[PDB]
DNA sequence: CGGGCTCCTCTAGACTCGAC
DNA sequence: GTCGAGTCTAGAGGAGCT
């Protein structure tokens, strides 16, 4: 199954009981190993580029994990209590003071973006529309569950709010289907907020059900209203020559759930993660002797590759020996794009044995051409 | 056993004296004793009491012959007999004609008559004339070689030449070298270079093959001083030009043989080409190498008899043959030393380069508004400028907008027809700025002014260096200086009005060599005391200036020596080549590396016949503030071996003293100078070095320089410069030189030897070079000729020490070998079981050599003061002092901690006697 | 102008003036980095990640949860988590979870898995960048490398890591003399040293190396030694835990002080914004098309472009240049009407302020070469 | 007249070769 | 054709040793 494959290849992490579907969705533990962390980092980096680097007027946002707290009844998030204050007492007044003054953990990134709205408003010269994007950890009760929510808060005038919502919906669907091995597994749906506001949700057809990996809401100016009860002039943005309080559009996703989706979609037992998402792209090993000189050659090649941003797995440093087919199967499980083998013939004429995961067909390439070929392949995968 | 001379100087122990000189002898007579007593009374040295040193009793080895001179002659004849026999084979041999076409096989090829090419394993000849050609591109590895032997022509082709591969191992091994090896004589023009590329020379155990050098014998016979080679090249009294030449092979050939001029390949493919060029121009290169080998053999034919005519004592050749077999062992800590020293050098270079480049970048902003004309440091640079020379949206809408912009960009990327073929190098930057930056197409390009350094002529202007409140300025005629504005109220090296800077006076920076020399860079080590004194200061202030000078001092040795040290041809021995002692020793590292470096010493590479070497004879001693100074300490004996060695105490001082004493009377301490030399001890701080060091107030190492400079033709200018430097005066110099005098007899003896028709060394009678004899030069180069008398007597001392040490090592079967000999030191790699035997052998060798120096001069005795070494070091790494720990900037934790090298022991004669029971046998 | 004022002006800093005080900045209880500051911190984190994981042999990523198990340790001062619904006191200290104060606990929890990944072959390390919570609640982004040295070479690896960390911190610095190290010992007498940066108020320990023993690893594993004994060489050895912890929030503050005409001379591999694009007089449409194409070309290569052509506010060249200087923009590209004729664009460099012409075809290659060679 | 060497970097100069 | 960029080569000063 996929759970065993991801756990044994360090994509998943934790105890076998923590590998349950409910435990994975809750996020009450470290559910991703080093390869899972690398894959999630690649997914976050691709999201950042697609929606903050290659986008117009979208800026970085990073805020505190804690919140000031307002003792609202709906605030079910956990509270921060100082151990010294408890130890000083060691009861109604203490509990009232805790519920009144203890800060709570953030459940969504929307409020942090709304707090950061003013400075980013000044940065863009108050020119609407503009967006705020953030990737961070959000805390929700199951102990406490943590989700690596990646959300974009788009500030748009009242005009073209639904148009911008549909634009974002189609762009998010395209972005999620860009890396998808089976893009039909991603589906959008219509939904309505509890307050009657319209919105949309993005599913992924997991084997158990269509979990919402991303949700869109037309929240409007109500949220901006409370976060700023002061003067309107510090709230309203500029739309052309007019001034209007922007409508807040919430576009929030889950890169932990998205990473699980891309682990299920990208599934001998071989993962076929997109080249822009794969954690390990080149595997460098070594054949027979002379080991001392072939290891120097591999060290030079590895130093050349790492200087150009290509992630490499130094398989040549492992003293454990095994057949080449087992190594190739292991690399396929770890989603290695290309496996490079340096042999005696490499010293004589510079030819190395290059294997592609997608074809299982071998090739002979000169040493000097390996870096250029890898860079060209990665660029072609990224652009298309 | 106590003995005293007529002058109450304690002489050699009776037990030793009766064996060295024997019972009997001739007393100097009453008249000589009267002379010496009056001379000592005049200088007040007669009444001083002498502290008796403990008696020494030894069973010395039985000296051969009727006396000591016969003993040394017999030793040297036995040593160098086979190598004179092999050397005479080349003089009388006739060579078959050179083959029309050379071979292209692997290994050695033997060319018989008519060009018959036969592959062989080794030349297998007692006498060879050798030349090795190395492709510099492929690193330090032999490419091809040509050998001349009686009735054969030999050629050798490397596997890296015949076979083509993408890469070869960068670590050298014996399997990658020239197999060339009961004694055998190999002759070359720079035979050290040809020796370094032989696989049999790196074995830890010694080998009998000895190497003779045609440029060594050229320097011995008709060598030229460095002041003489300049004049000889400029031209090409002057009667010496016809009997001397530079050590180049063609220059020597046109002199000794004088045949058709020698030809060289104009392209220089071995130094300025790739392996493909050599494989495609193979025949021309092989022919031009065979031509060089033939020229070398023809030169040797005329050089061998003349050297034996001018250097008749067997000790000279027997020592020259032994001084060319140096051997330095290293281990895997050599590679770590290189890596750490390079890393620290790069770190400190980057630390200073950041500041230098920051100053450069903040400097170019003065271009705007022409503010550089006001800068007191950068107004003289080039500030020119070069012109540039010439010959929500819809998905479909957004895609079209992307495509149109991409096509619009692509349209301009095809407009390169107006672009000049040669890319202009930074037209927008100022003139001085372009030179600081490498061009964009440079394979070694690095952003910013990466070429800037402290040695450059702009740095002292960028850093706004200031000497005592004045900005530094450079004059092409007078070197560095400073501009005192106001144009005479400043005292220094004098305002040189040649520069004629408007309104300023150019005062040269004070220099250690006086107002005759010019300052090259203000970042010299001499200015650090002036930097801390507050005279030399940097414009940015703070510690930037002092830190720059400290970094410059730390990396200055490595800056000049990293090319040599990194390129030292280290050959790492495999496990099969190491001796059983290293394998079985507890300290042996099974996963470690062991090898050796053969110094490329060209023995007698000086008119004084001193050996010279690019690196090892000039390697800096380990210091706590020098990067890479632990270089010698990295020469670490293998597991189971120790570096037993010793240093001669006041070698040339005592040689001059004994010469002056012998010229005066047949005793020791006849002259005041000799008495001062004898009555002293380094351990008590009363030797002739410290005796003057305390008087003037300098260190012992500076006392050596002061005394030796004063002895060796200092004259009045040197003394007056020293007096001015120490006391800001020729009358005091006259008084010092006057104090008939203390050293008058030594000077008289030296001038009598120098002005003789054929000057010769007093001990062994080796002649001076033909370019310095009075017949060739009428009273020219007098200081070089008089200094040659003592300095070549020191080489005779070294030859005697080498002969005696080899005799003792071979007679008593000491498992040690010669390691390296700097101009007065003798380090021997000795197995642990024989370290004390080696120490006793070194002490006995010094005793015998001092006694021989006395005997050849007719003194027939030796004092107890100078009879033995102060202490013989027994160390595991080659270092100056056994107790010294390096703690260099590239090695802060020291040899004890990082490399795991403990301290050694410096043992005097009595401790060695107690440990060995006064015997060398087991 | 003060450094804090400039960084707040150019969005390197956030918060109110009361939060811009030195004590407030050092506390970490509030968001202190603006957009450019967050980008600079991400660049510094990426440089640390590359230098300590990508180019380091056998150093691996790890991600730990923000909360430690709720054990009732009296010495712990970490804030506790309480569910508000349970309220709507001894049990809180008894079982409620606590926010992590250091990343060491997560590294020790993941020590077994990283042993399995490396075939238990010592030495190896765990590296992590994340938020650590300290009582003052203050939050610090800790970049910690926990190196499991074999007991035979504890001091050697400690010295090597101290040298490596000092070199890494000095590499990006305009003044390497400000970074310094000094040996220190804790309450239990453990050997170690602390790196510092000479802030204008005094040295702050941006990085500390502690020579922990086997006790710190046995704390999280009170069981079989065989499960935690690493494979050092041939004999199984319990590793010596070194805690190399570096604060990248205080590190970014140190680099903002170190870099600081008013120009932030940030390292080319640290600066948030590297290329700025502009426009000429006219025609506007063609210049905008060229700028869009060039910007799209630059972004695909991995160069962070700042589009200044879309700015509606008019500004002189001097104001634009000063604005790009304070934001630490490496290069400013100007596209004029002459570009449509021959493809020449004017390029300005922050380091030298000198303006030079270059054909539009060679711009991307020059920028890639400059950024690649600036790292070395 | 301190000697006797070794090598390095830095810079001025003459020479060669290509480009428009 | 004339200009301008590479390319050795010579000398000078500094830094090691003895
Ligand atoms: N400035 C110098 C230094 C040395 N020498 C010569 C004279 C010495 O005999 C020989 C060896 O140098 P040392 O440094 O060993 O000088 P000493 O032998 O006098 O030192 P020590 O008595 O400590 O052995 O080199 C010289 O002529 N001028
Ligand atoms: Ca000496």
């Amino acid at each position: 199954a996929l759970v065993d494959l991801c756990r044994r290849r360090h994509f998943f992490s934790g105890t076998p009981q923590q590998l349950s579907t409910a435990a994975l969705l809750s996020g009450c533990h470290a559910r991703f190993g080093p390869l899972g962390v690398e894959l999630r980092k690649n997914l976050a980096s691709q999201w950042w580029s697609s929606m903050v680097v290659f986008r117009e007027q979208v800026f970085a946002v990073d805020s505190l994990h804690q919140e000031p707290g307002s003792s609202q009844p709906r605030d079910s998030a956990f509270r921060l209590v100082s151990p010294e204050s408890i130890r000083e007492i060691l009861l109604v007044a203490f509990l009232e003071n805790l519920l009144k003054t203890s800060g709570k953990l953030r459940a969504t990134l929307l409020h942090g973006a709304l707090e950061h709205y003013v400075n980013c408003l000044d940065l863009v010269n108050r020119k609407l529309p503009f967006g705020l994007a953030q990737i961070g950890v959000c805390f929700h009760p199951v102990r406490v569950g943590e989700k690596t929510e990646a959300s974009l808060v788009w500030f748009t005038p009242t005009r073209t709010s639904s148009q911008w919502l549909d634009f974002w919906l189609r762009h998010r669907l395209l972005w999620w289907r860009k890396f998808a091995m089976s893009p039909s597994n991603f589906s959008s749906a219509d939904c309505q907020d509890e307050l009657g506001r319209k919105g949309s949700k993005l599913y992924y057809s997991f084997p158990w059900g269509k979990e919402p990996i991303e949700t869109l809401w037309n929240l409007g100016d109500q949220e901006l209203l409370h976060t700023y009860p002061g003067n309107v002039s510090t709230i309203q943005g500029r739309d052309g020559r007019k001034n209007v309080v922007p409508c807040v559009l919430s576009v929030s996703g889950d890169v932990d759930l998205g990473t699980l989706a891309y682990l299920y979609d990208s599934f001998r037992k071989v993962l076929k993660l997109h080249p822009c998402l794969a954690p390990i792209k080149v595997a460098l090993d070594v054949g027979k002797g002379p080991t001392v000189e072939l290891r120097q050659v591999c060290q030079g090649l590895l130093n050349e590759l790492l200087e150009n941003g290509i992630s490499v797995w130094p398989g040549y440093s492992e003293t454990v020996h095994s057949s080449l087919e087992q190594l190739h199967s292991k690399y396929d499980e770890m989603s290695v794009l290309f496996s490079v083998l340096v042999t005696e013939t490499t010293l004589e004429n510079g030819l190395i044995q290059l294997r592609s995961r997608d074809t299982t067909m071998k090739e002979m390439m000169h040493i000097s051409k390996l870096r250029d070929f890898l860079v060209k392949y990665l660029a072609s995968a990224s652009n298309v | 056993q106590l003995r005293h001379n007529p002058l109450d100087i304690q002489m050699l122990s009776r037990g030793l004296h009766e064996q060295i000189f024997g019972q009997g002898g001739e007393m100097p007579g009453e008249a000589a004793v009267r002379r010496s007593v009056e001379h000592l009374q005049k200088h007040g040295l007669w009444g001083q009491p002498a502290v008796p040193l403990p008696d020494v009793e030894l069973r010395l080895p039985p000296l051969y012959g009727d006396n000591l001179d016969q003993h040394f002659r017999l030793l040297a004849q036995k040593q160098s007999l086979p190598y004179l026999e092999a050397a005479n084979l080349l003089l009388q041999a006739q060579l078959p004609p050179k083959p029309p076409a050379w071979a292209w096989a692997e290994g050695w090829t033997r060319y018989g008559p008519e060009g018959e090419a036969v592959p062989v394993a080794i030349p297998e000849e007692r006498a060879l004339v050798f030349d090795v050609e190395v492709c510099l591109a492929e690193g330090t590895c032999p490419t091809l070689a040509v050998a001349i032997s009686p009735s054969a022509w030999y050629s050798w082709c490397s596997q890296r030449l015949v076979e083509e591969r993408y890469s070869w191992t960068s670590q050298l091994s014996p399997a990658d070298l020239i197999p060339l090896e009961q004694e055998q004589l190999v002759v070359g023009h720079n035979v050290s270079f040809d020796r370094a590329h032989i696989r049999e020379q790196y074995l830890i155990q010694g080998s009998r093959m000895r190497f003779l050098d045609t440029m060594s014998m050229h320097m011995a016979i008709s060598g030229l001083s460095s002041f003489q080679r300049s004049l000889w090249i400029a031209a090409k009294s002057w009667d010496w030009l016809d009997i001397s030449s530079v050590n180049s092979l063609a220059e020597v050939h046109r002199l000794y043989v004088g045949g058709p001029p020698l030809e060289k390949e104009p392209r220089e493919l071995f130094v300025k080409g790739t392996m493909k060029d050599i494989r495609e121009n193979f025949q021309d290169l092989m022919q031009y190498c065979a031509q060089d080998v033939w020229a070398t053999h023809e030169v040797f034919q005329q050089q061998l008899p003349l050297f034996l005519e001018r250097c008749p004592h067997p000790v000279t050749l027997a020592g020259m043959l032994e001084m060319g077999v140096s051997y330095l062992p290293v281990n895997q800590n050599w590679e770590r030393y290189l890596a750490e020293a390079q890393g620290t050098y790069e770190e400190l270079q980057r630390e200073m380069k950041k500041s230098l480049m920051d100053l450069a970048n903040d400097a170019c902003q003065l271009l705007s508004g022409e503010r550089y004309k006001e800068d007191p440091w950068l107004w003289d640079l080039e500030w020119d400028l070069q012109e540039f020379k010439q010959k929500p949206c819809s998905e479909e809408e957004e895609f079209q907008q992307d495509v149109m912009a991409r096509a619009c960009l692509q349209k301009l990327k095809g407009t390169t027809e107006l672009l000049p073929k040669r890319p202009q190098h930074l037209p927008g930057h100022p003139g001085w700025y372009r030179k600081l930056c490498p061009r964009l197409d440079d394979p070694a390009w690095t952003p910013g002014p990466s070429l800037l350094s402290l040695q450059m002529r702009v740095t002292p202007k960028l850093m706004a260096l200031t000497w005592d409140g004045f900005p530094l300025h450079y004059s092409e005629r007078h070197g560095w200086g400073y501009l005192v504005p106001g144009r005479s109220y400043h005292h220094g090296n004098g305002p040189y009005n040649d520069v004629d800077i408007p309104g300023c006076w150019f005062f040269k920076l004070p220099h250690k060599d006086g107002n005759s020399c010019n300052v090259g860079s203000p970042f010299a080590k001499d200015f650090l005391p002036k930097m801390e004194d507050g005279t030399l200061q940097a414009g940015p202030g703070g510690a930037s200036g002092p830190r720059a000078l400290e970094i410059n001092k730390m990396i200055s040795f490595w800056r000049n020596a990293h090319k040599r040290i990194s390129s030292q041809m280290v050959v790492w021995l495999p496990r099969s080549a190491l001796p059983r002692a290293v394998i079985r020793h507890p300290d042996y590292d099974e996963e470690g590396l062991y090898g050796a470096i053969l110094p490329q010493v060209v023995t007698a590479g000086t008119i004084t016949r001193r050996a010279v070497e690019p690196t090892w004879l000039t390697a800096s001693n380990a210091r706590p503030d020098r990067v890479g100074s632990e270089l010698k300490a990295m020469v670490q004996a293998p597991p189971g071996y120790t570096l037993v060695g010793a240093d001669v105490d006041s070698q040339e001082l005592w040689i001059a003293a004994v010469l002056g004493d012998a010229h005066f009377a047949g005793m020791h301490g006849c002259t005041a100078f000799g008495w001062m030399t004898l009555q002293g001890r380094k351990s008590r701080g009363t030797d002739l070095h410290s005796k003057t060091a305390t008087t003037v107030g300098i260190s012992r190492e500076h006392a050596k320089i002061f005394n030796y400079g004063r002895i060796y033709g200092a004259g009045q200018p040197f003394a007056e410069r020293l007096l001015m430097q120490f006391n800001h005066a020729a009358e005091k110099a006259q008084q010092m030189y006057a104090a008939g005098g203390t050293e008058s007899e030594m000077f008289n003896k030296l001038e009598s030897i120098a002005t003789s028709d054929i000057p010769r060394t007093p001990v062994l009678g080796c002649c001076i070079s033909r370019a310095l004899e009075p017949s060739a030069v009428q009273e020219e180069f007098m200081t070089s000729r008089v200094n040659w008398v003592v300095q070549s007597s020191a080489v005779d001392y070294l030859h005697l020490m080498l002969v005696a040490m080899k005799w003792l090592f071979e007679e008593f079967a000491i498992d040690g070998r010669f390691c390296i000999s700097i101009h007065d030191e003798v380090r021997y790699l000795v197995r642990e079981e024989d370290r004390y035997r080696a120490a006793l052998a070194l002490q006995i060798t010094n005793l015998l050599t001092r006694c021989m120096f006395a005997y050849k001069l007719g003194l027939n005795d030796l004092p107890q003061s100078v009879a033995f070494f102060s202490a013989v070091d027994i160390d595991r790494c080659l270092r100056k002092e056994v107790t010294m720990d390096c703690k260099t900037p590239s090695n802060p934790t020291g040899m004890e901690r990082r490399y795991g090298i403990p301290q050694g022991e410096a043992l005097d004669i009595y401790q060695i006697i107690e440990l060995t029971k006064g015997s060398l046998e087991k």
